[PDB]
């Protein structure tokens, strides 16, 4: 894993690499787990908590904004730390900007908030709607 | 796996099944006592295969061990109960008030301890020796907290002695809470009141 | 499916839009019609008094 | 990874080798 090494370094590496045998870390499982992979819930599990949906939601990383030239990540624009944004150069057109995290599945009913910190600097945009 | 992950659930999958919480609960491996010249991972005292338990020496002093699996995620209301089988063989422990007290470490919602509520252990006069014996503590969860583990606490007067522990189980027990259906409260409220 | 869509429409012509701490979240509580033949139960009673 | 290739390829497969303390995707995870 980096020059200079040696054997011990290299099978303790292919130790720590986990097989199809070895177990797997529940810690991040960053994305989405689909409905159809659960089999069975638990009644008393059950209980009332709001979570965030989207991953990388507060654009504090480099994810949800790979290659896009018109948005690209900053690191040194934002609330929280490490004060990461989107930057968008608005050069007269139209401009779109997508969650990187696959589709977030809702159904009838279920109603849902939005929400989010918006900041327009330096904005030549014409005033309209 | 954590909350946010889980974006949608089955109505039909909903059922009533009241599954273990913890990873290793009964220390029947090497996991959960990592790093520690406290605690340390046997595998010839014990009930269940491979009779893996937890073996302690007290010199004298406090006690304290951790749950490997990181914080379970504690919420306002959903009872809970906690058990575990325990042991402790040739406990030259003082005999007082202490000792083994099994209970939970209540995190907020950045990670704070907010109390000690201890579910079971052993009485006054922390002496002598017994054999498995279970302890059965029902929690109710005050508002403000957020994550869970499980702490196995032995208090500083105890000196001596070797104490063991397995078949560990923290469950989340109960139905579903009456205050989640919508506007069901109410109705029935209103329906019993008009009545 | 449901993705969170951020649009610039065409009509602008210049600045540098940021944003932060975005948040969709599914809200509410249980839906009174999940529950099994609770809703008829409950307007067969409130009906029949 | 594969036949006549370089140690750049070499590298590159050695990032997308997944560990510990990789970021893992929730993509399909098949079973349940």
């Amino acid at each position: 894993g980096e020059v200079g090494s040696s054997l011990a370094d290299a099978i303790a590496k292919l130790a720590t690499f986990l097989t199809e045998l070895s177990p797997l870390n529940a810690g991040m499982l960053f994305g989405l787990i689909g409905t159809n992979h659960l089999p069975l819930l638990s009644v008393s599990h059950i209980a009332n908590i709001n979570p965030e949906l989207l991953v990388n939601a507060g654009f504090d990383s480099d994810v949800s904004v790979v290659d896009n030239p018109y948005w690209d990540w900053d690191g040194t624009v934002g609330r929280t730390a490490p004060l990461g944004a989107v930057k968008v150069v608005a050069d007269g057109t139209i401009k779109d900007l997508l969650s990187g995290p696959d589709a977030i599945p809702v159904v009838e009913g279920q109603k849902l908030n939005v929400s989010a910190w918006l900041k327009y600097s330096g904005l030549v945009a014409g005033a309209g709607a | 796996i954590g909350t946010n992950h889980l974006p949608l659930l089955s109505v039909s999958h909903i059922a009533n099944i009241n599954p273990e919480l913890l990873v290793n609960a009964g220390f029947d491996s090497d996991v959960s006592v990592v790093d520690n010249p406290y605690w340390d991972w046997d595998g010839t005292v014990g009930r269940t295969a491979p009779l893996g338990a937890v073996k302690v020496v007290a010199d004298g002093t406090i006690k304290d061990l951790l749950s490997g699996p990181d914080a379970i995620p504690v919420v306002e209301g959903q009872k809970l109960n906690v058990s575990a089988w325990l042991k402790y063989s040739g406990l030259v422990a003082g005999a007082g008030a202490g000792s083994i007290r099994l209970s939970g470490t209540a995190y907020s919602a950045d990670g704070e301890v907010v109390a000690y509520p201890d579910f079971g252990g052993i009485p006054d006069g922390a002496s002598g020796t017994s054999d498995w014996t279970q302890v059965t503590g029902q929690y109710v969860v005050p508002a403000g907290v957020t994550q869970f583990r499980l702490r196995l606490s032995v208090r500083e007067n105890a000196t001596g002695g070797t104490v063991w522990f397995d078949d560990c189980s923290v469950k989340k027990a109960g139905l579903l809470p009456q205050g989640l259906v919508d506007g069901l409260v109410q109705a029935l409220s209103d329906l019993l009141t008009w009545l």
